[PDB]
């Protein structure tokens, strides 16, 4: 087996396609799309590093010095043509793609109805994307793959859980690493307590789990935390760092987190973009302290594909580093890598376009950070 | 005496399902949108160019997923840019395409589907 | 204390059993000669003199 | 007056005077026979 060590990215090939949507109360001119790169440097807190579709991971991983292949069905179309070339092109593995000559590329069937005086759709057809069988799996790439990646998105299709949950089963059998990066798709944000049930057997089949503060707080309490957050001394501050009115970097104990961990789980990393990233072993606790600048470049920044760039720098450094699981100082000196990965990742406008090199993500490590830090 | 910069029609729920409701001769395209999505901007320009192309043709809007959030999740909206091709044949099921698809595909999906 | 941390810049405000609380102050060295702009307990703004 | 007049019920901080100044968290914080009782003789 060559190295650096194979993961597998498996779920929906997508262009750009951020699935977390949520209300946001700072709109911009519903027209002049020249105002809406104000809103990139001034995000809502769900969008300050967006995730994407794990083809985005899987290229990100590559253009950081890893070996990828990409799990999933496309359209025998010109557009999953297209899709599979822009994966080949980024060195992807594409043995795992299975072509569907009869169904059209990212098209989905819906029919309209009008429930309740509501207008409503409901699915007649799934795309290709959501329709890979058990049976269309590519053994030797869950063989050879010692991370396996994927999203909540597949759980929003029956036959993509039940792919799902054979892949898992089978990367387990090899000995493979089971990586949920949760990207909540619009539906998932309804209320906490579906969601919770829906992603309880997935949550409890992965080994390493990456949310973003949001998406943990959504799925602990919401409130609790908001109301935490406002909170202001009536008289005088308990200590002088609560004096300057700072932004909230609030560390969730190990005891918080406790309702969402279970045996199986090697580290969960909560990432406040790429500010802060909290993460948590059955050892040891921490954060790392990150930063951000896109106004360094106001016209090119835009945050699409920066979870996607620090999840690839994860995955990066776990494959080649085994001591990350088990050493707190060797975790934290790794996860300032997928730091720097995300940050330059937001300095070009598309994900796929701007996703860091290795060497670049390096000597911003470098610049950023002070040598004892590296 | 000055032309409007911008062709495609931002609709509110209740207006979409009015449009939806009523006859139709022309497919209908409606986009699914936030100010606050990176790719957006490009799904922006890129149907202000399908407007410009099918001038009578087709009709062309948006709906905001800020403003219109419950109906954008009741439609099957998982992600953004979300695009919805409607036919004007009511026996027919109208199409979903999710991501920043080429405009070429939309004239393939109008043409041959709608 | 040597098994304590600094205390630092400001007044003490109020006195209790274990600790007190501190208003904030800030000083500034003056050499002989030197003007001071302002009675006592003056209100002074930001970038006032 | 109120007559030549020509709504219907029908239908944090410490002040500092001495010239004001507001005290909040953001300049304060903080560093750091029968038994005998406490309380009123009458």
């Amino acid at each position: 087996y060559d190295d650096p060590p194979l993961v597998c990215c498996f779920g929906a090939v997508q262009k750009e396609f951020v699935p977390v949507v949520r209300v946001h109360d700072n709109p911009m001119h519903p027209d002049i799309y020249s105002q809406w790169k104000m809103l990139q440097w001034d995000p809502p807190e769900f969008g300050r590093a967006p995730g994407g579709p794990p083809s985005n991971v899987a290229i990100s991983h590559v253009r950081l010095g890893g070996r990828a292949a990409f799990m999933g069905k496309v359209g025998g179309d010109d557009y999953g043509e297209e899709l599979v070339l822009m994966m080949n092109k980024e060195r992807v593995q594409t043995r795992g793609v299975k072509f569907d000559e009869g169904a059209s590329t990212a098209c989905t069937r819906v029919k309209i109805k009008f429930e309740d005086g509501k207008m409503k759709a409901e699915t007649v057809k799934e795309p290709p994307e959501d329709s890979l069988l058990a049976s269309e799996l590519n053994l030797a790439v869950l063989k050879e793959a010692r991370i396996f990646h994927f999203n909540s998105e597949v759980l929003t299709s029956p036959t993509m859980e039940s792919t799902l949950f054979k892949a898992i089963q089978w990367s387990k059998k090899f000995g493979g690493l089971i990586f949920f990066d949760l990207n909540l798709p619009l539906p998932l944000w309804r209320s906490r307590n579906e969601t919770r049930k829906l992603i309880k057997k997935s949550w409890d089949e992965a080994n390493i789990i990456e949310v973003s503060q949001q998406e943990l707080e959504f799925l602990l309490d919401e409130e609790y935390y908001e109301r935490r957050r406002n909170y202001t001394p009536q008289y005088f501050a308990e200590d002088f760092e609560q004096t300057k009115n700072r932004r909230d970097y609030y560390h969730y104990t190990p005891e918080e987190i406790k309702p969402l961990w279970h045996d199986d789980l090697k580290l969960l990393v909560v990432t406040d973009g790429t500010l802060r990233l909290h993460y948590y072993t059955p050892k040891f606790d921490g954060v790392v302290v990150g930063t951000e600048d896109v106004l360094i470049t106001p016209f090119t920044c835009d945050r699409t594909g920066s979870g996607d760039a620090v999840v690839a720098g994860i995955m990066r450094k776990l494959t080649t580093c085994p001591e990350m699981f088990e050493d707190q100082d060797v975790l934290e000196r790794q996860l300032r890598f997928a730091v720097a990965a995300g940050i330059i990742s937001q300095w070009t406008i598309g994900a796929v376009r701007g996703f860091p090199t290795e060497s670049a993500t390096q000597n911003l490590k470098e610049q950023v950070y002070v040598p004892s830090m590296w | 005496f000055v032309r409007e910069d911008y062709l495609v029609r931002k609709l509110s729920a209740q207006e979409l399902q009015d449009l939806v409701k009523g006859e139709r001769k022309v497919p209908l395209i409606v986009d699914f949108y936030a100010t606050w999505c990176g790719p957006c901007i490009l799904m922006a320009q890129e149907l202000e160019m399908l407007a410009v192309e099918y001038e009578s043709n087709a009709m062309i809007v948006k709906v905001d997923t800020d403003d219109e959030y419950e109906f954008a999740r009741d439609m099957q909206v998982r992600g953004l840019p979300t695009l919805f091709f409607i036919s004007p044949d009511p026996s027919k099921d109208a199409i979903r395409t999710e991501g920043l698809i080429p405009l070429q595909m939309m004239r393939d999906i109008i043409d041959n589907d709608m | 204390a040597k098994k304590e941390p600094y205390l630092k810049s400001g007044q003490v405000l109020i006195v209790q059993r274990d600790s007190v609380v501190i208003r904030s102050a800030k000083p500034y060295l003056a050499t002989p000669g030197a003007k001071v702009h302002g009675h006592y307990r003056e209100i002074l703004y930001e970038g006032d003199t | 007056r109120k007559r030549n007049n020509p709504m219907n019920p029908f239908y944090h901080g410490t002040i500092r005077m001495f010239s004001l100044l507001i005290l909040s968290s953001s300049n304060c914080f903080r560093i750091g026979t029968i038994k005998n009782s406490s309380g009123p003789l009458g």
